[PDB]
């Protein structure tokens, strides 16, 4: 399922923001 | 409405003109926790001694923000929140600065990220995300009216307060532009795809970062995501979008309009403005200036233990207030 990629996936935690 | 606006944007235009400055000093308060952090910088639980009461504090390291570039973003961010006025925009109470850092003092939303409620919870029943979506869309109104663009819309930068509204903290990335503008900046997951193509961009992000935020409410996770934010990108980019099967009609076609890859298509960026997003189909049950007013329960209230309590925040790893006996980019923030 999506949810279940989506909770294997590395980003389930806070995002940091970004300025590249 | 256009004449609250009217009146709100005097209001606005007096304090951007002249903002306030060197409010209040460290010393009249006592640092307690660590509440949260950022790319750089952190936010802590502070309670001020003659009065008593508590207060978030911001706090940026003025060497690490010339490293990273941020000066101009760090001086609109106070400049822009110590002049804004509205109902679910965080409170800046306090400003000042010292040798090595520079400080905002805003009030303190005990009821924790909107983050963390939602990766707890798993995702929001749609009534529940339409109640905080029609908050940030006025949000957003007021904002845009006032020709601010937000650019970093997300759970993490939403705060849910003791009667379960939402205050919208962090505008790092706001900027006063009339026209466009060109900087990279925001959040993978929320970028619209203008903004990674480099084409100079308009408000019109907000209001597809709205688009990304209902989706992730009601869902219980982002529309387009990967291990890699580049991967992330080329997702963002293809416009292709797939809807949860418990998603109801009416929310599939907002989103639709609101993840519209083509500018001239995507809803609040039309001739009628915000009026397309608040006279759709979804919000058809939605009292406006009921919400406005703060006089609709709250689906969610969250548990609240008394001033100071922090339960509702993670924890963090706490460090020293370092505060160099030399002054540190003392040009640079001569305005902070
Ligand atoms: N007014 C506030 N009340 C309570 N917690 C806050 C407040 N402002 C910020 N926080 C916490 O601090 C975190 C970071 O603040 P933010 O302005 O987003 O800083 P940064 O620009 O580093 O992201 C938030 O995600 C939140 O958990
Ligand atoms: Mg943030
Ligand atoms: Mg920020």
């Amino acid at each position: 399922t999506t949810y279940a990629d989506f909770i294997a996936s590395g980003r389930t935690g806070r995002r940091a923001s970004i300025h590249d | 409405v256009k004449e609250f606006l009217a009146k709100a944007k005097e209001d606005f235009l007096k304090k951007w003109e002249t903002p306030s400055q060197n409010t209040a000093q460290l010393d009249q308060f006592d640092r307690i926790k660590t509440l949260g952090t950022g790319s750089f910088g952190r936010v802590m639980l502070v309670k001020h001694k003659e009065s008593g009461n508590h207060y978030a504090m911001k706090i940026l390291d003025k060497q690490k923000v010339v490293k990273l570039k941020q000066i101009e973003h760090t001086l609109n961010e106070k400049r822009i929140l110590q002049a804004v006025n509205f109902p679910f925009l965080v409170k800046l109470e306090f400003s000042f600065k010292d040798n090595s850092n520079l400080y905002m003092v805003m009030e303190y939303v005990a009821g924790g990220e909107m983050f963390s409620h939602l990766r707890r919870i798993g995702r929001f029943s749609e009534p529940h995300a339409r109640f905080y979506a029609a908050q940030i869309v006025l949000t957003f109104e007021y904002l845009h009216s006032l020709d601010l663009i937000y650019r970093d819309l997300k759970p993490e930068n939403l705060l849910i307060d003791q009667q379960g509204y939402i205050q919208v903290t962090d505008f790092g990335f706001a900027k006063r532009v009339k026209g466009r503008t060109w900087t990279l900046c925001g959040t993978p997951e929320y970028l619209a795809p203008e903004i990674i193509l480099s084409k100079g961009y308009n408000k019109a992000v907000d209001w597809w970062a709205l688009g990304v935020l209902i989706y992730e409410m009601a869902a219980g996770y982002p529309p387009f995501f990967a291990d890699q934010p580049i991967q992330i990108y080329e997702k963002i980019v293809s416009g292709k979008v797939r809807f949860p099967s418990h998603f109801s009609s009416d929310l599939k076609d907002l989103l639709r309009n609101l993840l519209q890859v083509d500018l001239t298509k995507r809803f609040g960026n039309l001739k009628n403005g915000v009026n397309d997003i608040k006279n759709h189909k979804w919000f058809a049950t939605t009292d406006w200036i009921a919400i406005y007013q703060r006089k609709v329960e709250a689906p969610f209230i969250p548990k609240f233990k008394g001033p100071g309590d922090t339960s509702n925040f993670d924890d963090y790893e706490e460090e020293e207030i370092r505060v160099s006996i030399n002054e540190k980019c003392g040009k640079e923030f001569t305005e902070f």
